[PDB]
């Protein structure tokens, strides 16, 4: 989820 | 607001988001994400810069990994952040492959912060690896972000292991 911008 | 215990009991990826963008009352913004194989040092994915969904396109070799290192950079708005915690639940079809429960720590206001986390892969049978490669996007994750046990963000991902 931390790959979401 | 939802507490960690509520999502820790979920057997399935959610249909929809459990919170709104406006629930991010700390203005936490993810600015860099990098994952690397800790066996080889190979960088597997790096990104730097609504936006609550990411689709990953990996290769079959991804499901032979054991230990992957994640570096996350985020900024924080004008409020202090204590007990920043991410619960990330990876599902295949309608069941949990693995739950990750990471401490992102204390943050001072207007700060830029970096965290390092290690994903140790669940043990996957050959039949489950083949099922995952041949059923792209049946692997899905929920990332639930808590400050002081209150849900402030929910990011979703799905995964293909189908790539050349
Ligand atoms: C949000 O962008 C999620 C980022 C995912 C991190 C990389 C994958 C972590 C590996 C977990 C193994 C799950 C079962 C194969």
């Amino acid at each position: 989820g931390c790959g979401c911008s | 607001t939802i507490r960690p215990e509520h999502v820790l009991r979920l057997s399935r990826v959610t249909e929809n988001y459990l919170c709104k963008p406006e629930d991010n009352i700390y203005s936490i913004d993810f600015t860099r994400f990098k994952i690397r194989d800790l066996e080889t040092g190979t960088v597997l994915f790096e990104i730097a810069k609504a936006g609550r969904f990411v689709r990953y396109q990996f290769t079959p070799a991804f499901l032979r990994l054991r230990t992957v290192g994640a570096t996350v950079e985020f900024t924080v708005g004008d409020k202090p952040v204590s007990n920043f915690r991410m619960i990330e639940r990876h599902y295949f079809r309608e069941h949990l492959l693995k739950n990750f429960d990471f401490d992102f720590g204390f943050c001072i206001p207007s700060s830029r912060n970096t965290c390092e986390h290690i994903y140790e892969f669940p043990q996957l049978s050959e039949d489950v690896i083949r099922l995952m490669i041949e059923n792209p996007y049946e692997t899905r994750s929920d990332s639930f972000y808590f400050v002081d046990n209150k849900l402030i963000m929910h990011n979703k991902a799905d995964y293909a292991y189908n790539g050349g």
